[PDB]
DNA sequence: GTGTAATCTACTGACATCAGAGTTCTTAGA
């Protein structure tokens, strides 16, 4: 299975 | 003689002059060749006799290096540089044979004369700088002859360090020229080094200080082809080399070269069991991480002119401890991960699991820090587990001494806090659990190498040893912990200098156990005075070699008590002579290279001489200390215990039967009445008859397991038959002494009545064994 | 920063500057509080020794500093002064037997030969030039060896107990100044002593302010450290574990610090103490609970991660499923489970936390790294940082999360792709940019000096490779020496790097040498040593294994090019080296990494008999260990279908050129048949009836010819037994030999016995007229050797040789009396008690020998087995 | 030897200048 991701925003 | 006096380019021109005259003689044929040999011999005598202190041997080695090296001078030579090397190395054997090196008046002696002995030490440190690894076939004719003739000198004179130095150069030079490869004089020099290697690997288990370092440097330098012959003999040399090396860097440098060579070439399945206690010694080299304006600098500051090149061109000894640290990480990785796990104490085990508990159940050493506002409390017993490791094992010297003086001030704190009586017994005495853990550290760290550490803790342990004999404290388990720490100290299986110190510690503990304590309790109240003797006896009778060794090393010190005081307890050593001489029943069988126990039987010389000064009371009545090896108690016991030495002659144990015999032949005129060996033997031979003498000159040892039976050994093979070949050897060496001392009528001795050993066994040995044994059986290295 | 300055004179002036009672306060609390301001990370390696040097030197002025610790001597005794040599020496270095009144000074005269005067200065100049060289050489020796003593000593017949407070505190500081792990013990003990004391003086209203202030600082220390120096990172966390309020410390900061500083156990006890003390109300406190899991998973304690993730808290059971798969080492299944957790776009019971989403991100990054999925790991480690199509790697420095979590895997995966030939300039330009900034430089050359030394060596900068690798050795020693001795797992996981650094360093040596590179001769010698220098195949994890082997591979390809003008040498090493990574992956139970390696080498192995037989043997080994756990039915597919075809080879009957391979193949195809038959013994009625299609004819050719539904297992076992027996004949034509072969018969035979005793199979009983006779002789032939499995199994014999009586004859009549008698002491109480049964004829000869050799061993239990 | 003077000899920008080479015109000219 292909490995996919997306960006994330760190809320701090 | 004048070479040292010149400027640097003119010291080259001098070599050019002295080099050209040697060529000019050799062209005249052989009438001047022997004159060449005399000049280099003569010049060498004048430099090695040039004075030295702790115009010098270092001022000349540049000349001799140029002379013995410079191949370019013929074209701008090889047959000269060859010949002249042979003349130089010849002169070393001539000069050593001119030296006497006599040693008569290990510190208890002085050499013959300083104007002789210093010429050897200079020749040593000189020839060390100039002989090594010239290769080029220049050393190949010499290896066997030079080693053999210099080995003889070392076997004549142990305790002369320089022969191990010249022999270490010899064997390293040999290793690099591939000389021992494939196992002629070559398989003679092989067997020569094999038995010399086994032999000194015993001898160094008694050596110390800079003598020890020199013969260690020899041992670790032997070639892999020899070392694989019972590796366990050599392992405790490399462990000891790493132990020394972290306070004497060139020994660590040797140790890493040895481990490197063994690692790469010895068979993997042979080597595997030993990494388990080679590797843990390396931790010290990585245990602590140790946490300019020169003329060229100022010159280059002003500009990059020609002057800078002069300084840099002119700019263009031991390995640094910074180099050893990177070398040990690199070398440790070089064993691969399968092996290098063994750096950590063990593979996963109870052994490290046992270490997670603190050294005490509850905090002793509560210490109030001197502040001005307040008095916060530190419990110092958290620092010991790390400070003890630093004080031994820190390779950075400045860390080490500061960790010592913390531990010194912290054990002063210890004694004081205990002596305020924080609790007075009713269980484990306070800090007994610390004392049990810090006393063994205090021993290991008195006879540390580092001289600044030794000058601090040798006096402190003797100081503690005084305090721990006293009117109250002699009964305390503080002293039981102390005694059993020191009497584990003498046993140590991997240190030669710890055992000596712990012996000298037992010496002092015994002295103050007489001198300081009131003897009214001392007869039976303590756990010290006799408790030393009864403890020692177990250690002697033990089958472990180092326990046997330890028990002897204790007596090798305490002889001076019977030269002093113990007029009743004289008897306890009368017990001990049998107990100790029977420990030599255990000596013969095995362990030879580790077991120096047979030489430690020379301790029994004192147990002879105490008789030779006191014999008149050794036939006084009614002194009846129970001995070992004698069922019935007795009052004139002290006579027939000489008949016991006669009974204890013809046993198979080859050293014990020797010791028994000279001791018996002395003890005999040391009986009253008839006082010559022949004249006292006159009665036993006249009345007991030669059949009794047969039962006591063949039958001897642990009663009589049938020692007169000659034919079954002929007929009945098993390797254990060698213990009977030794029984025959004893069954010769008996007759070897009686008629030669003129103590018996010879035709009585060689009897008609069942003397079957000389009648059948000697004949068969000669007719059928002594030349008959290519491979054979009576019906590997073991046979060989 | 002037407080670490290189010159001890300037190091002292700045210390003396801060020590002044106006720069830095005099009362102990405000001093202790103020010292937290004397930090920035460029000081961190020294800090603990400075803070303690500022607290104890406040005592240099105290009224007790010159008082004695104890008032009276141990008894009546007398004392003296003393001196210690302390100059030039270690013991093992010397051999055994060895002006108005003075104006006469203006009386002088001067040369007039400028020539002679120049000769004077030339003669002085040469002596000076030697004097310069020798005094520099002596100053080299004495620089390493110089010391100083911090206390004075007395001497006497007794210990000098009445020492001044000064004489302990001065050396206590002098060691803490100098070894970091004593500086950890001392600051911790002394700090915790100060905070115990304030309860003597100050109210709850002060202690609120103080504990909030210390906590506020320690958050800063954990959030701003860059070097994570292990004694410092642990100290703050020992301290904050002792006291309430301090115990609230930022958990993601704590966990990052402990994970990077390789020092997990101390970080765990803090979060543990928080998770009880802060909750004796939202239950899960997920940020503490999930960061505590992340710490335990790093120390590899998978079997306790069950107890965290029970669905009562942290209620996303996908985490429990994912953890279960990696606890079984299905890193491929675990990578799928975390992937769908991040892809699942809406949730009944509401969304997972940022804490869990980040946990799945980190745990899945790690799965692809236990796998070898470099392109997926490189994609993943770069995908989350930036919104471009080609993501801007330069963003990684944007917040401490990416620099902690993503950066380590990102640089690893870029670097892995370069070495196996993918020509991207992305990493080299990223590092070139990073090396412009002083903090980014200090991160890289401290933590990544392996990867960096490979990167510049891919460029042929052997000079920058010499630099970064040497700095890799120095930064290893610092961290290793600083890890405290009780942390066996931490110290053990440092040692794993030491082989890798040494493969680089040996090659940088080799490539520099003109005599080594010219011709083949020392290249064979290098190739030899690497062929038998592995990590620990039972213990060291696979991410250090493929580090060694993808590096070895690169070096061999680089030497191959450098020495172009030895494929027959190089292929033999490269293939046998890669084969060892397969069997160690198998023994580590990591199957999908092993599959991925196996399929690559097949097309190489096909070319040659030794490579092909080894490939068949290593593939079939791996199928057994795979199938062993694979449930009811997938066993017969995973071990019949292809594996049974694979060992019959026409080419593997190459006149049995060496017998060891025949012995090995003679194990493999028969343990293959046992599994296939034992599957059908677990259930007969369903495996054939459900697996109905492709296998059935080759299953018939793999078993008995008959269509009788029961007889197939007996047919399978008959051809198994003869093959097992054939292995013995190869084994007796050479401790890796006969004992392993003999014990596999013994096992299969006696397993057929356990199953047999539960039913009645006459025709199995007929071949069993051989079975237990072939058990007893061959099984016991092991017991002259190490053989502990068989010594553990000996309690069976005496009851089988009762319930099948006749075959007892085959035990006593020949070589039970050959067994070394010391083997049979193990449970002698049982055999020596049985003396009334006829089978005691077996006991006789061995307990006669034990009565002869070792009466002490038999006597005590014997007196009561003799009774009654 | 080592270090600090003092001072010769270089190189460059710039200016004049001989020579040497490119270019148009008279006479003697098939």
């Amino acid at each position: 299975a292909p490995s996919r991701k997306r960006r994330q925003r760190m809320q701090r | 003689d004048s070479f040292p006096q010149y400027s640097p380019k003119m010291q080259l021109v001098c070599c050019r002059a002295i080099v050209k005259v040697f060529l000019a003689l050799a062209a005249k044929g052989p009438v001047l060749r022997n004159c060449i040999s005399t000049v280099v011999h003569q010049g060498l005598i004048r430099i090695c006799s040039k004075p030295v202190v702790l115009p010098t041997y270092k001022d000349y080695v540049d000349l001799f290096r140029h002379l013995l090296s410079s191949d370019q001078m013929m074209d701008s030579s090889e047959s000269l540089n060859h010949l002249l090397y042979d003349e130089f190395v010849k002169s070393v054997l001539k000069i050593v044979e001119k030296l006497d090196l006599t040693l008569e008046i290990a510190a208890n002696l002085h050499p013959a004369k300083p104007k002789d002995f210093s010429a050897f030490i200079n020749l040593v440190e000189f020839c060390r700088e100039i002989l090594p690894e010239k290769q080029a076939e220049f050393f190949e004719p010499w290896v066997y002859s030079f080693s053999y003739e210099l080995i003889l000198q070392s076997t004549r004179l142990p305790l002369i360090s320089g022969f191990y130095k010249l022999l270490s150069i010899t064997v390293r030079n040999a290793k690099k020229i591939k000389y021992f490869e494939g196992v002629p004089e070559k398989y003679s020099c092989f067997a020569l080094f094999v038995k010399f290697g086994k032999e000194v690997a015993v001898k160094m288990k008694q050596y110390k200080d800079e003598l020890l370092a020199s013969c260690l440097t020899f041992l670790l330098s032997l070639p892999h082809n020899i070392i694989e012959l019972d590796v366990r003999a050599y392992v405790p040399a490399l462990q000891m080399a790493f132990k020394l090396g972290l306070s004497y860097t060139p020994l660590a440098e040797v140790g890493l070269n040895a481990l490197e060579e063994w690692s790469i070439y010895i068979d993997r399945h042979v080597m595997q069991p030993y990494y388990k206690d080679i590797l843990p010694c390396l931790d010290g080299y990585l245990k602590t991480s140790a946490l300019e304006v020169s003329a060229l600098s100022r010159a280059a500051q002003k500009g990059f002119n020609k002057v800078v090149l002069k300084h840099l061109k002119k700019t263009k000894e031991a390995i640094s401890l910074e180099e050893i640290r990177i070398r040990v990480v690199q070398m440790l990785g070089s064993l691969g991960g399968q092996i290098n796990k063994n750096l950590l104490t063990v593979t996963s085990s109870d052994e490290m699991m046992k270490s997670y508990v603190a050294w005490d159940r509850e905090k002793r050493l509560s210490f109030a820090v001197p502040f001005r506002e307040m008095k916060p409390v530190i419990f110092l017993d958290v620092f010991l587990p790390r400070v003890t490791e630093l004080a031994l094992t820190a390779s950075d010297r400045q860390t080490k001494v500061a960790a010592c003086e913390l531990l010194h001030s912290m054990v002063m704190f210890m004694l004081g806090k205990a002596t305020q009586m924080p609790e007075g017994g009713q269980g484990a005495p306070p800090m007994y659990q610390l004392y049990k853990r810090t006393f063994p550290v205090l021993l290991r760290l008195a006879c540390d190498v580092d001289q600044v550490t030794r000058q601090l803790y040798e006096p402190l342990v003797m100081q503690l040893i005084h305090w721990f004999t006293n009117n109250k404290k002699f009964e305390s388990q503080d002293t039981v912990a102390l005694l059993e720490a020191i009497l584990d100290g003498i046993v140590d299986p991997v240190d030669s200098t710890l055992r000596d110190f712990c012996g000298r510690c037992i010496r002092e503990f015994l002295k103050w156990s007489i001198k300081q304590i009131t003897p009214q309790q001392q007869e039976k109240s303590p756990v010290n005075t006799k408790s030393l003797f009864k403890r020692l006896y177990s250690l002697a009778l033990h089958p472990n070699a180092f326990k046997r060794l330890g028990a002897s090393l204790a007596f090798n010190n305490i002889y001076r008590e019977f030269r002093e005081e113990e007029s009743l307890v004289e008897q306890f050593v009368f017990e001990a002579l049998v107990i100790y001489m029977e420990s030599l029943a255990l000596a013969h069988a095995d362990e030879k290279s580790l077991g120096t126990i047979q030489q430690c039987c020379d301790a029994i010389d004192h147990l002879c001489r105490i008789i030779e000064k006191k014999h008149v009371s050794l036939n006084k009545a009614k002194k009846r200390r129970l001995p070992r090896g004698f069922p019935p108690s007795a009052s004139l016991c002290l006579l027939d215990l000489v008949k016991w030495l006669l009974a204890h002659c013809g046993r198979p144990q080859t050293e014990c039967r020797h010791k028994s015999i000279e001791l018996f032949y002395k003890f005999v005129p040391l009986l009253p009445g008839n006082r010559s060996p022949n004249l006292w033997l006159k009665d036993v031979l006249k009345e007991e008859g030669v059949s009794f003498l047969i039962n006591t000159f063949e039958g001897g040892g642990c009663g009589q397991p049938s020692g007169i039976l000659a034919q079954p050994t002929l007929l009945y093979s098993l390797q254990a038959t060698l213990c009977w070949l030794d029984l025959l050897l004893a069954a010769l060496e008996c007759y070897n002494t009686f008629i030669g001392e003129r103590t018996v009528g010879a035709l009585q001795v060689l009897g008609t009545e069942a003397q079957s050993s000389l009648l059948k066994a000697v004949a068969f040995f000669l007719e059928s064994i002594a030349m008959h044994d290519i491979i054979a059986a009576e019906k590997s290295p073991q046979e060989g | 920063q002037g407080l670490i300055d290189e010159n001890p004179g300037l190091q002292l002036i700045i210390r003396n500057f801060w020590s002044h009672e106006t720069r830095l306060p005099s009362n102990t609390l405000d001093r202790l509080l103020a010292l937290n301001s004397l930090y920035s990370p460029k000081i961190e390696v020294h800090f603990l020794s400075l803070a303690t040097n500022f607290l104890l030197e406040m005592t240099s002025m105290s009224p007790d500093y010159p008082n004695p610790m104890f008032e009276h001597p141990l008894s009546e005794c007398e004392f003296q002064e003393y001196t210690i040599d302390s100059d030039w020496r270690f013991r093992s270095t010397v051999l055994t037997p060895m002006g108005r009144t003075d104006l006469l000074r203006l009386r002088r005269r001067f040369m007039r030969d400028q020539e002679k005067l120049s000769l004077m200065y030339a003669r002085k100049g040469v002596a000076e030039q030697k004097r310069e060289k020798e005094i520099k050489s002596e100053l080299k020796m004495k620089q390493d060896a110089q010391v100083v003593l911090y206390r004075s000593y007395r001497h006497g017949d007794l210990p000098d107990i009445q020492i001044k407070h000064s004489s302990l505190i001065t050396p206590l500081q002098a060691v803490a100044q100098r070894d970091p792990i004593i500086a950890k013990q001392l600051f911790s003990s002394l700090f915790s002593g100060i905070l115990k004391e304030m309860d003597k003086f100050k109210t709850l209203s002060e202690k609120n302010n103080i504990t909030q202030k210390l906590l506020q600082d320690f958050n800063r220390f954990l959030n701003t450290t860059f070097s994570f120096f292990p004694p410092f990172v642990s100290c703050i966390q020992d301290i904050s574990c002792q006291h309430a309020a301090l115990l609230s410390l930022d958990p993601a900061a704590v966990s990052a610090g402990c994970l990077a500083s390789l020092q997990q156990p101390v970080g765990i006890r803090l979060l543990e103490e928080a998770l009880l003390r802060l909750l004796p109300r939202l239950p899960p406190d997920v940020l503490r609970w999930v960061e505590l899991a992340k710490l335990y998973r790093s120390i590899g304690e998978y079997d306790v991660l069950r107890g965290i993730f029970t669905s009562e808290i942290g209620t996303k059971q996908i985490t429990q499923s994912a953890l279960l798969a990696e606890a079984r080492s299905d890193y491929s299944e675990a990578a799928k489970q975390y992937d769908e957790a991040l892809n699942k776009q809406d949730w009944v019971d509401g969304e997972p936390t940022e804490a869990e989403k980040d946990f799945w991100e980190l745990a899945s990054l790690d799965c692809y790294n236990h796998l070898a999925e470099w392109k997926s790991l490189e994609y993943c480690s770069t995908a989350s940082i930036d919104s471009e199509n080609p993501p801007d790697l330069n963003k990684i420095w944007s917040e401490p999360f990416y620099q902690e979590t993503y950066l380590p895997y990102m640089i690893r995966s870029k670097l892995k792709l370069l070495l196996q030939g993918e020509a991207d300039q992305s990493l080299l330009t990223f590092i070139d940019k990073a090396m412009h900034g002083e903090l980014q430089k200090a991160i890289l050359e401290l933590h990544y000096s392996q990867e960096l030394s490979l990167l510049y060596l891919l460029q042929d900068d052997v000079d920058r490779a010499k630099y970064y690798i040497q700095n890799g050795i120095q930064s290893f020693m610092q961290n290793y020496s600083s890890i405290d001795v009780l942390l066996h797992q931490s110290r053990l996981t440092k040692l794993q790097s030491v082989q890798a650094l040494t493969e680089i360093q040996e090659f940088i040596s080799f490539i520099s040498k003109q005599g080594n590179l010219s011709s083949q001769v020392p290249l064979k010698r290098l190739l030899n040593t690497w062929t038998n220098r592995y990590p620990d195949a039972k213990m060291d994890p696979m991410n250090i294994w493929d580090d060694i082997i993808t590096n070895r591979c690169f070096f061999l390809s680089k030497i191959e090019e450098k020495l172009t003008p030895i494929s027959s040498l190089i292929r033999s090493c490269k293939f046998s080296m890669k084969m060892k990574m397969i069997d160690s992956a198998r023994k580590q139970n990591n199957f999908s990494l092993a599959m991925k390696l196996l399929k690559e080498l097949h097309k190489e192995s096909k070319t040659r008999d030794d490579w092909l037989v080894s490939w068949v043997q290593s593939y079939c080994r791996l199928s057994h260990c795979r199938s062993r756990s694979q449930g009811c039915s997938e066993q017969v597919l995973t071990v019949l279908k292809t594996v049974s075809l694979l060992d019959e080879n026409n080419v593997s009957s190459y006149l049995s050129k060496n017998i060891l391979a025949f012995r090995d193949q003679n194990i493999l195809l028969g343990t293959t048949y046992r599994i296939i038959a034992n599957a059908l013994s677990s259930e007969p009625a369903c495996l054939a009836e459900i697996e109905e299609d492709k296998a059935r004819r080759i299953l018939e050719l793999s078993g008995s010819s008959s269509e009788d539904s029961e007889k197939v297992i007996a047919g399978l076992y008959q051809r198994a037994f003869q093959h097992l027996s054939e292995a013995v004949q190869a084994a007796e034509e050479e401790a890796a030999g006969v004992i392993d072969a003999y014990m596999t018969l013994a096992d299969f035979c006696d397993q057929q016995l356990r199953k047999e005793e539960e039913n009645a199979s006459v025709i199995d009983s007929a071949e069993l007229q051989a079975y237990p006779a072939l058990v007893v002789e061959k099984m016991l032939k092991a017991l002259k050797l190490n053989s502990n499995e068989a010594r553990l199994k000996f309690p069976r014999l005496l009851q089988i040789i009762e319930r099948y009586p006749e075959e007892t004859l085959s035990l006593m009549t020949k070589e039970i009396s050959s067994v070394p008698c010391w083997q049979f002491i193990s449970w002698i109480s049982h055999m020596v008690a049985l003396l009334d049964k006829d089978q005691a004829v077996a006991v006789q000869h061995s307990v006669e020998e034990i009565t002869d050799n070792y009466p002490q061993a038999i006597v005590y239990p014997f007196i009561i087995s003799s009774e009654s």
